[PDB]
């Protein structure tokens, strides 16, 4: 197959700044015609895709002139030479000369803003949840950019990835950060056997992981 | 209008076989192809096949799955996908093409979700701090919606009032039973001073929990 290799996976934007995003085929996407059937689709949160640029170039028709498409062969280049608040959504590169046909994994068009650390928050289970036999571990990390964050656990000193679940929102509206939550799930008969519970978060903006604790047998 | 209206959201069984629809309307419907796509959640599209009347095609990834059949007479094409796993969780899209055009139409997609799951109403726990967050400007409190299915909850707090410093996160499949968690955070002026309330609504159990954050 020819796999369609989009970079970067994600591209922070200013509004009214250009984007360009790249695709490059593991082949060349020259069809024996002699066409390059190379095509951009911006897809939004919860729509179809929506097609942008056909044969490398050209744009769909309503497709506004802020979009090009150029290259040649296996390496091509979207560029949005405004980006409006519209535009934002993954833009997927797609080649139509070769079967199977395929897709790249898809850029977003994250909107860039100042780093920002995450605050972090620990909450041990809370009575209720211990009374039903589980204990749920949850770590917040709000509120933090770049999106690139790592969350690790510590028990008692020792990292634990068995039992976690990490979620994550999407670039917030307001304020163009993210946010996650870490969640620990024992049993309470584990919870009970260990006494420090650390959520640490390692971000771009420190050095050090970011670590809140608390202490089972403290309140 | 040229549209192309696919079915509706399917929950089926693992191991069940469901068949989605793609009916085409307001073009020729013999002067394209259909295309059929999946999305996987966070992921790309993945090509499917084709099905066009005396010329199907599927991605080799999904010759033992799919099956596309295509009724010209209604104008309607099916994608019937069997032995289904969670796996196969995805949002299917059906798409036109024809020679010399690309995807130009496509349908709205229908999410698929896999599970053996009966409905069940979330347990809702209050996260409140440990207690050492009680200096800060700002306190965050959260709820736990653990153990729910299917989809959606909806996550209020102080029953809409607390818009702000609101993070709901995505929910996560634990144990074939979904889990969300919602934070907010209030002024330490606000809390416990004033009641804090998260508000839990499952439609599909008809159920809403409104838990109190009360300090631990």
């Amino acid at each position: 197959d020819i796999l369609m290799t989009q970079t970067p996976l994600s591209l922070p934007v200013s509004l009214g700044d250009q984007a360009s995003i790249s695709c490059r085929s593991s082949q060349s996407i020259v069809h024996s015609n002699g066409n390059t059937y190379l095509e951009w689709y911006l897809q939004k949160p919860g729509q179809s895709p929506t097609l942008l640029i056909y044969k490398v170039s050209n744009r769909f028709s309503g497709v506004p002139d802020r979009f090009s498409g150029s290259g040649s062969g296996t390496d091509f280049t979207l560029k949005i030479s405004r980006v409006e608040a519209e535009d934002l959504g993954v833009y997927y590169c797609f080649q139509g000369s070769h079967i199977p046909l395929t897709f790249g994994a898809g850029t977003k068009l994250e909107v860039k803003r100042s780093d920002a650390a995450p605050t972090v928050s620990i909450f041990p289970p809370s009575s209720e949840q211990l009374t039903s036999g589980g204990a749920s571990v949850v770590c917040f990390l709000n509120n933090f950019y770049p999106k690139d964050i790592n969350v690790k656990w510590k028990i008692d000193g020792s990292e634990r990835q068995n039992g976690v679940l990490n979620s994550w929102t999407d670039q917030d509206s307001k304020d163009s950060t993210y946010s996650m939550s870490s969640t620990l799930t024992l049993t309470k008969d584990e919870y009970e056997r260990h006494n420090s519970y650390t959520c640490e978060a390692t971000h771009k903006t420190s050095t050090s992981p970011i670590v809140k604790s608390f202490n089972r047998n403290e309140c | 209008e040229v549209q192309l209206e696919e079915s509706g959201p399917e929950l089926v069984k693992p191991g069940a076989s469901v068949k989605i629809s793609c009916k085409a309307s307001g073009y020729t419907f013999t002067d394209y192809y259909m295309n059929w796509l999946r999305q996987k959640p966070g992921q790309g599209l993945e090509w499917i096949g084709w099905v066009y009347p005396g010329s199907i095609k599927y991605n080799e990834k999904f010759k033992d799955k799919a099956t596309l059949t295509a009724d010209t007479s209604s104008s309607i094409v099916y994608m019937h996908l069997s032995s289904l796993t969670s796996d196969d969780n995805a949002v299917y899209f059906c798409t036109r093409w024809t020679y010399g055009s690309s995807f130009d139409y496509w349908g709205e997609g229908t999410l698929l979700t896999v599970s053996s799951a009966k409905t069940t109403p979330p347990s809702v726990y209050p996260l409140a701090p440990g207690s050492a967050a009680q200096t800060n400007s700002m306190v965050t409190l959260g709820c736990l919606v653990k153990g729910y299915f299917p989809e959606p909850v909806t996550v209020t707090w102080n029953s809409g009032s607390l818009s702000s410093g609101v993070h709901t996160f995505p929910a996560v499949l634990q144990s074939d039973l979904y889990t969300l968690s919602s934070s907010v955070t209030v002024p330490s002026s606000t809390w416990p001073s004033e009641t804090v309330t998260c508000n839990v609504a499952h439609p599909a159990s008809s159920t809403k929990v409104d838990k109190k954050i009360v300090p631990r």
